[PDB]
Formats: C-alpha cells, structure tokens, sequence
C-alpha cells in the first residue's frame, strides 16, 4: 500500500531515480510473490529484514560518516590491491608446499581448513 | 562540623585502601565453605561499615554531587546487606563492596581530571555503537 | 584391622576432587577382606554416618555392597571441622558393644587440606598412641598439606598423595607396609600359614 | 587432466610474454625489465625443479611496473617501512632482551610425561593405564612419553618464537600456565608451583603488545 | 561469517581508530596555542 | 536454558569497556608523546 | 618462516590501509562543527 | 686520558665489548656442552674486570659530579656493582641456585650502551620522561579499573 502511495503521488517518471525509492521496490516486490507459496524461497525470506537499512539514514552524522568513509575506501582502490596480491601469492606458496598434508579430524588441518584449493 | 579538612581527608582514604586489601585478602570458598580468614574479615568489614557511616554523617551539612551520592549509596546498601544477612540471593548484596575502591578517584584531583577526560572523550563514539548495534541486529535476524 | 574411614564432604571439595574421594573410597574398601571391620563417615561442620550402620562391620562382600552405595551418594556442603570430625571416629573405636578384631585400629582421612591441626582431640583420644592415622590429600589444589602431614605421623601413620585417577590404585594399598612394621619385628612367630576363603582362580 | 589442460594454457602464454619481450629489446639498446625477464627464463628452464615451481609465484610482480597507481602504493609501502625501522629495531632488541630472560628462568622446564602421574624421565617409560573421560571404568592402555612441550624457552630460537606467539595475544594463557607449574631442570610439573612468574608474562605484554604495538600504529598516522 | 568479520570488526575497528585519531589532534591542536610544547622545547634548548 | 545466560553481560561490558580504555591510555600516550618528538625534530632541524 | 613473515606482512599493510583511509578524509574527523562546515551550506541549499 | 675515550677506536672497542657480552649471554640452552659453561663462567669473570676499569678510568677522567646529574650513565654504576657482587656472591658460602638466573639479567641491560648517539631515540624518550607522570596516572587508573573487575568477579564467580 504504501509503494502504490507513493508511485501514484510521486510520479513514477522520476520514482526510481532515488537511490532508496527503488532499494524499497525490490523488497517488496520479492516479499509479494511468498504470500503464496507458503504451502529457492528462503533467499526471499531475507529481503524483507532490509527495511531496517534504511532507518540507518535517518539520522544527521551516522549517515555522513559511512557515506565520507565508504568514498574514501572508493578513493584508494590501489591499496587494497596490494592485501589481494600478498593473498594471492602466499595463497599459492602455501598449495605449492603444505598442499599433500592429510586431512584429519582431530589435526588443524581437518576438512575445513586445508591449503588443498584456492578458496 | 568543626575545621578537620587535611588530616580528616587523608586517613578516609587510607581506610580506602586497607578496605581494598582487606577485600583481596578474602577467599571465596565454593559451596559455603570458609576458614578463619573470612572469620576474622567479617568483623573486619562490620568496623569498615561502622567507621564508614561514622564519616558519612559526619558531613551531611552533599547529596546533589554525583561522587558523594554514590558515596553513600554503598553505605546504605551496605547497611542493608547487613540487615539482611543478620536477619536470615541476600549474600549476593554485598556485590556492591566492590565500588568502594571507586571513590579512590575521588580523592585524587589530579585523577579525578584524567578519568572526567577518558569519559568525555567516549561521546564521539556513541555513533560507531549505534552501527554496530544495527549490524548486530541485522545479522542475527539473517541467521 | 578395625579400620574406619573419615570422608571430608565440605565445601571446598565439591567437583573434581569429590570424584576422586570417592574413587578412592570404593578402591580402598577393596584391600579389606573379611576378618576386617570398616565403617564410613563424613563430617562438615557435623559429623555423621553415610549409611545405615552406625558402627563397625564385618566388611563382607555384602556390606561393602551397602557402603560403596553410600560413597557414591555423597554431596559437599558447609564448612571443615577436623575437632568434630575425629572425636566422631576416635567414639566409634571404642564402642566394643559389638563384635571387632580387637586389633589394628586405624582412621584413614580423605581430605584436601586445612588449617586445623587438632591437636587437643588427639592428647584427650589417643594418648598412647594406639590408633593410627593415615591422611589423604586428594585432587589437584594448592591448600596448606602443613596440618595434615604432622596429623599422620604424629599418631604413627603416613601421608599420602591422590592428584589424580591413575594415582588411586597404587595409593590405596601402600597402607599394608605400615601395618606390616610390628609383623615384621615379632620375627619367627609371625611366620604362621594361614587359609584363605574360597575364590576363583 | 585438468593440469595437462592448464599446462598447455601456460605454454601460449609464456610465448606470448617471450616475444614481448625480444620485441621491446628490439627498440632499446631499468631493473623491472630484467624482473620480466627472470620470469619467462623461469619458465623456459622448468620446460631441481620444485623451486622452479615455487618461483614460478612472480606473475603478478610483472603487474606493477604497468600500472601506475601500484608503482606509486608499493614505492609509497616501502617508503613508509623505511622511515619506520627505528622503531622496529627497538621492539626487536626488547624482545631479544626478554627471550634471554626467558631461557634463563625456564630452560628445560616445560617438560612433562605423557600421564601425570610420573615427574622425571626414569619413570616416565614403559606403558601405563589411561582412564578415558575420568571413567573409572572405561580404562585403555597407552605408552609413556617424556616429550617437551611444542613451545618452549630451551634455547634463543625457541624462546623468541614463544614471545612471538605470546605477542600476537594467541595461545597466551597456555604458555602462561605452563610456566607457572614449571618445577625444575628435568622434572614435570606442579600444579600452581609459582603464581608470581606470571609477572614475567604481564610485563612483556604490556611493554611489548601494548605500548611498542600501539605506538607503531601512533608513528604510521603521525 | 567473511562478510561478518570484514564489515562487522575491520571496518567497525577503522571506524573507532579513526575516530579516536581524529579526537586527539583536536585536543593537541588547541593545547598547542597554550605553550606546553613551548615549555618541552625550552626544557630541551638549554639542555645542549 | 533457565536466566543463567544473564550473567554473559559481565564478559560483555567488560570486554567492550576495557578494551575502550586501552585504546584511550597506550594509543593516547603514543600519539601525544610522539607528536611532541615529531615536533621538537623539526624545531631541532631547523635550528641546527 | 612462512607464516610468521605472513603475519608480519599482513598487519603491516592492513595498518598502512588503514591509516591511508582515516588520512585519505581527516578534515571531517577534525571538523570543528563549531565554526562551519559543509552542512551549514547544504542546508542553506536545502533551504533555499 | 680524555684522548683516548674521546677517540673514535673506543667507542668501536667499548661496542665489540659488549656485543660479546651479548653473546655470551645469549649462548645458553638446555644440555648445553659442558666446555661451553666453562668458558661462560669465566668470559663473564674477565669482562666483569674489564668493564670496571673502563668505568673507573671514565669516572676519574672528566669529573665525579658531572656524571650523577646525568641519567645515561646514572644505572651504569649500579650494573657495574651488581656485576663485581655477584662473583663474590656465587664463590662465597651463599649458593643461591636462583639467584643465578636474577643477575643475569642486570648483566644483560648492558646492551643498551648501543643505543646512545640515535638523536630519534633519545627524542622520544624526552617526551615519554617528561609525560611520566600523565603516563603513570593513565597506568594507575587502568589498574583500579582491573582491580575492581577482578573484585565483582571474584563476587560472581568465586
Ligand atoms: C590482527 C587483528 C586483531 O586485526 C587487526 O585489527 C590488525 C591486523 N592488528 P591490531 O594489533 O589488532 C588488535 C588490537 O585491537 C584493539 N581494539 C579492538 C576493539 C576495541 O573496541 N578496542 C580496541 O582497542 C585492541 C583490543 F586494543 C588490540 O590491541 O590493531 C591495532 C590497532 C590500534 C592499536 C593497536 C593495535
Ligand atoms: C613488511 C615488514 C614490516 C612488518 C613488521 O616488522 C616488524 C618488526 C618488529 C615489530 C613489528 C614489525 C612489523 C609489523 O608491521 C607489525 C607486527 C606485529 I607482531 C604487529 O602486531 C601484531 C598484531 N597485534 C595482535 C593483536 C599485536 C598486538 C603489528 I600492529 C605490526
Ligand atoms: C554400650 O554402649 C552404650 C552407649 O552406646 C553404653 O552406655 C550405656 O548404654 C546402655 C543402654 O541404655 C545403658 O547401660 C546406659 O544408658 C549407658 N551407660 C551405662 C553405664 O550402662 C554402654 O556402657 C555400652 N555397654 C553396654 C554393656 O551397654
Ligand atoms: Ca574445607
């Protein structure tokens, strides 16, 4: 109801032309189509908790710290290569030498913690 | 009352510190256990409680400081603990024993002044706990 | 033997160490066989028995039965009084009502530790030194072992050390050397053969 | 076989980077071209050779000469270690000081046996009897080994990786406990033998982690 | 559980620290209007 | 189960403020004490 | 060798990343929303 | 005299000294040989002798009340003592089998004679023995704060 508000009384023109007009659109609209299918649907099921990411915004000073640091990560896109790059190749040294350890359960180097694939 | 400011000031705060060490001293045995330590430390804390209250009333003339409240609270809840362990959770009351060596700052200006610093210097903080908070919140609905 | 077992199910006790005691317990009542009088009590701040006895017995396989199940069921509450505690067992070795070995009396104490060393209890009980005590310090604590090694060779006993499960077995039957002492000094006329009961290969 | 498919992927490649490079040495006649260089050589005398393989890792090193922004974030990376190596030689040396400390106070001390029951090595062989879960009735046999601990103070090496370990405020209040139980030269432990050591502990942290680690972080944004 | 530790301590960590960073030349920005880094380097000059 | 899982708040509290006053008296101590250094070299260079 | 020279390398430049973004935008860490800034002028814009 | 420890073979000679002390004292291990401790045991002994002579060549050189002032070399005295006291201790009727490993330690502050023409260094030090007792407050109320956790959680949880 308020969607159908809101696209009648702020012509739909420029509706989706804000950022969060169009985040709530997407919500609902992946919400709307469970109704039924109550008696795959999970990933649905998870839209509806972002509603709450847009009271985030409401507030004077919480909004402008994430939004001066969020561009200031966008700004240095450069350094975090530098992190990627050391990953990548200690990632592939560490294959290269510790990749035939045995996989056991008791050991630190069980199934789930292993130097066996790049993930 | 009457004029006693540098030596009155002085000796509190030594009673202070030896209610401190008397409180590390204190063994907490499990299940009700005790020994003669804790035997002797009761009677310790009764005088401790006594002296306290003695120095209480005798600056009333004090209510309205914060430190001061809090001064006195400790004694009325100690006061009460004791009413309350005389006339029988009631051994938990005594949790609030564990504030006294907070009124050492008090009678340290100069670090009283650092603590008021540290504490005023929190309030930009309160922005970076509130997103965390909402990050908390939205992360345990999603899982 | 005419033995009787002081338990310490004070508080500090309570956990690990209650396990132990009553590990121990079980283990030691295992070396005695039917010649052999054995009663259990405990004491915190009171002392009693944990069973249904209330004196010595013979200690047959049916008594055992009844006295481990009253070991098994013990709980730790309250504070330690080694005074109370002794004057209890010292009362029960001199009841001589009922039927005894009227020989070795000894009071095995399983505590942990303390301050008491109960020096009175022992001058007004066993002046002459005819009960002997062997004192137990069991589970993995730092409490003052001081009291309760003097308590044990003061009274012509030993002092011995339960920090853990493996060393149960091996402690609960080196009490049979001190015991063996006066055997060993009669010379030929403790060389007689005796019989035992029918058991299995 | 997915080896073999990526195997023969790396031959176009390597190719490809070896007339690059004869084609750039064409028109000229600085120490990154003879990087470039050292990669392609690498691969060419692969085709012992497990640190050929090893080595083979330079790839993405060729990257950086190409793009400017990283040439700029890694000179400005080495410039930045540069201008703090003062203070890195300073938390080296306290740390070196504390490890001599260390093997003073506990060379040899971390060893135990394999049960506690038995604190020296003449009694620490043979088999013993192990009650699983403190069951007193689920008993199982096991051997007797008198091995040291993984972490220890024995020599310099040892004791520096230790306070290493004990600085990245990981696996701490083991070694922590483990010091505190250590008796003596070669006998096992106590438990609770000496509470007071762990001022030893106390101490590095709070020189080390917490003042030479946050005033590296205060002389970065300084 | 990766994106929870990367959004959650890394950038809640970069958060405080810049913060704090930022609370502190405040201070010492306006303490140095006083004098007190006067006062070290007076201490200091006539120690040569 | 039961209220016992109230407790966690003591390991809560304690963890979120000791660890706040630790970043406010070791990082406190290290920027205003380096600052100062920082501060007396360029009056030291310049002088020299 | 390996992992310790990972850990070292790695919070190192986690700490240069760090201290680059938190300098990358320091004027609003040290703002002074006494004096002016930035968000006395969108209002005005916002206003007018 | 004031030639030769103005001089720059010295100060060379002074830090070949002590690096050998560092490693002299950075040699033991457990199951060490037993020709190693040896020649430990009198390194420490010869070096102890020589080191004193340096001090007391340095102390009769310039001046005996321009040196107190001075923290640099204020705790050289009290190591140098230490150091000629444990020998006597250790041969004297007094074994004290852990008192050997507490005065190694003062014997190994003697590194820090590598440490004094930095000029960054000793900058930094100024400022942190100028700020000690702001330091030592800020100390001081982290401890009261410890103390007073470990006190609620010695209630709580004992
Ligand atoms: C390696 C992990 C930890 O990822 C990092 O953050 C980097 C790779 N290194 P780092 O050594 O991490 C530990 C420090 O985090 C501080 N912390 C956390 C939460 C809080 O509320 N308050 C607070 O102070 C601390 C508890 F003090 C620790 O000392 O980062 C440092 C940054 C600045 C100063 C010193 C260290
Ligand atoms: C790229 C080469 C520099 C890496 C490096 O070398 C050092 C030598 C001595 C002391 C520190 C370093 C260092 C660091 O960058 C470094 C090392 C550590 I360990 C370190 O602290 C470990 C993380 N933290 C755990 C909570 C310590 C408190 C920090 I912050 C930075
Ligand atoms: C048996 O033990 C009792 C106490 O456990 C001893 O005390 C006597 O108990 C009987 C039973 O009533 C009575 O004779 C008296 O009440 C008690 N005193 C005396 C002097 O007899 C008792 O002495 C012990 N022996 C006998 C044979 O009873
Ligand atoms: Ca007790």
């Amino acid at each position: 109801v308020e969607m159908v508000l809101k696209v009648i009384a702020f012509k739909p023109k420029g509706y989706f032309s804000d950022a969060w007009n169009t985040f709530d659109s997407l919500i609902v609209i992946g919400s709307i189509i469970d109704v039924a299918l109550s008696e795959s649907i999970t990933f649905f099921r998870l839209f509806r908790v972002m509603r709450l990411v847009k009271l985030l915004s409401r507030g004077e000073g919480i909004r402008t710290l994430l939004w001066t640091f969020i561009k200031s990560f966008q700004a240095l896109p450069y350094v975090a290569l530098l992190i990627a790059m050391l990953f990548f190749i200690y990632a592939v040294i560490g294959m290269q030498m510790f990749g035939k350890v045995a996989m056991r359960d008791n050991n630190q180097i069980n199934r789930n913690n292993n130097f066996q694939t790049f993930p | 009352s009457i004029v006693e400011w540098k030596p009155f000031d002085i000796f509190i705060l030594l009673a202070i510190f030896a209610n401190c060490v008397a409180l590390a001293i204190y063994i907490p045995f499990p299940e009700d256990d005790s020994n003669s330590t804790n035997h002797n430390l009761e009677k310790v804390e009764y005088a401790f409680l006594i002296i306290f209250t003695v120095e209480t009333f005798l600056k009333i003339i004090y209510v309205r400081n914060g430190w001061n409240l809090l001064d006195f609270v400790i004694v009325i809840v100690g006061l009460f603990s004791v009413i309350l362990e005389q006339l029988t959770d009631v051994k938990a009351l005594r949790a609030f024993r564990v504030l006294r060596p907070l009124r050492l700052v008090s009678g340290v200006p100069s670090l009283q002044v650092v603590l008021n610093s540290i504490i005023k210097a929190m309030v930009p903080l309160l922005h970076i706990a509130l997103l965390v908070l909402f990050v908390i919140i939205i992360y345990a609905i999603i899982g | 033997k005419d033995m009787l077992i002081l338990v310490d199910v004070s508080g500090s006790v309570s956990g690990l160490t209650l396990k132990l005691i009553r590990t121990s317990v079980s283990e030691m009542l295992e070396t005695l066989s039917d010649d052999d009088f054995v009663n259990v009590a405990s004491f915190n701040s009171n002392a009693q028995d944990v069973s249904c006895f209330q004196h010595l017995v013979q200690a047959n396989v049916r008594n055992k039965k009844v006295l481990k199940d009253a070991v098994n069921n013990i709980t730790a509450k309250g504070i330690t009084d080694y005074k109370k505690g002794f004057s209890f067992a010292f009362e029960q070795l001199l009841n001589y009502n009922v039927s005894r070995a009227n020989c070795n009396k000894i009071i095995m104490l399983f505590t942990d530790g303390g301050e008491e060393r109960a020096q009175e209890i022992f001058n007004k009980y066993n002046k002459d030194k005819k009960v002997r005590v062997f004192t137990f310090s069991v589970g993995q604590h730092n409490y003052d072992r001081g009291p309760i090694q003097w308590m044990a060779c003061e009274n012509k006993g030993y002092y011995y050390e339960i920090p853990s499960i493996g060393a149960i077995r091996i402690n609960t039957q080196e009490y049979l050397d001190v015991l063996g002492r006066p055997m060993v000094l009669a010379g030929d006329k403790a060389k007689q053969v005796q019989w035992t009961n029918v058991y299995l290969d | 076989f997915r080896n073999t498919i990526l195997g023969y992927f790396d031959y176009a490649f390597t190719a490809i980077f070896t007339v690059e490079i004869l084609l750039k040495m064409t028109t000229f006649g600085n120490y990154f071209n003879l990087l470039d260089m050292l990669v392609v050589g690498v691969s060419l005398v692969s085709f012992v050779v497990k640190i050929l393989r090893v080595l083979r890792v330079l790839r993405p090193l060729r990257a950086i000469n190409r793009a400017k922004g990283l040439k700029h974030v890694v000179q400005c990376v080495f410039v930045a270690i540069r201008t703090i190596g003062n203070i890195m030689i300073v938390t080296t040396l306290l740390q070196f000081m504390f490890a001599c400390i260390g093997v003073q106070l506990f060379k040899g001390k971390f060893y135990r046996c394999t049960d506690e029951a038995k604190s020296n090595p003449e009694e620490c062989r043979g088999l013993f009897i192990l009650y699983k879960d403190g069951d007193v009735d689920s008993p199982v046999v096991r051997e007797r080994i008198w091995q040291n601990s993984d972490f220890n103070f024995d020599n310099v090496l040892s004791a520096m990786m230790a306070l290493f370990t004990v600085s990245t405020f990981e696996g701490w209040p083991a070694l922590l406990y483990k010091a505190i139980d250590s008796n003596g030269e070669n006998i096992g432990p106590i438990y609770n033998h000496r509470v007071e050591i762990s001022i030893f502990f106390i101490i590095y942290i709070i020189i080390v982690a917490f003042f030479m680690m946050n005033i590296f972080v205060g002389f970065v944004i300084v | 559980f990766v994106s929870l530790v990367i959004f959650g301590s890394f950038f809640v960590l970069n958060l405080v620290l810049g913060v704090l960073s930022g609370e502190f030349s405040k201070e010492r920005e306006k303490a140095k209007a006083r004098g007190d880094f006067q006062k070290l380097r007076e201490k200091q000059q006539l120690e040569e | 189960s039961s209220s016992g899982m109230i407790v966690c708040i003591y390991f809560i509290i304690l963890f979120i403020c000791g660890n706040y006053i630790l970043l406010n008296v070791f990082l406190a101590i290290a920027v205003d004490n380096l600052a100062d250094a920082e501060s007396l070299n360029t009056a030291q260079k310049e002088e020299a | 060798v390996y992992f310790i020279s990972f850990y070292m390398l790695c919070a190192f430049l986690i700490i240069n990343l760090f201290v680059a973004v938190i300098m990358d935008n320091f004027d609003y860490l040290t703002r002074d929303w006494s004096i002016l800034g930035p968000h006395h002028l969108d209002e005005f814009k916002r206003i007018w | 005299c004031r030639a030769a420890v103005k001089s720059v073979t010295f100060y060379w000679l002074v830090i070949v000294l002590v690096f050998l002390n560092t490693l002299t004292i950075s040699s033991e291990h457990y199951n060490q040989p037993d020709w190693l401790t040896q020649i430990q045991d009198i390194a420490n002994k010869v070096l102890l002798a020589l080191f004193t002579c340096e001090m007391l060549v340095k102390m009769y050189s310039l001046g005996l009340q321009a040196y107190f002032v001075s923290l640099f070399n204020r705790f050289d005295c009290f190591v140098v003592c230490g150091g000629i006291t444990e020998t006597i201790l250790v041969e004297l009727e007094i074994m004290s089998p852990l008192g050997i490993s507490v005065f190694r330690c003062v014997r190994l502050l003697r590194i820090f004679k590598v440490t004094r023409h930095w000029t960054s260094l000793s900058n930094l030090v100024a400022s942190l023995l100028n700020s000690m007792k702001s330091i030592a407050s800020l100390l001081l109320l982290l401890f009261l704060f410890i103390i007073i956790f470990s006190l609620l959680g010695m209630q709580l949880f004992g």
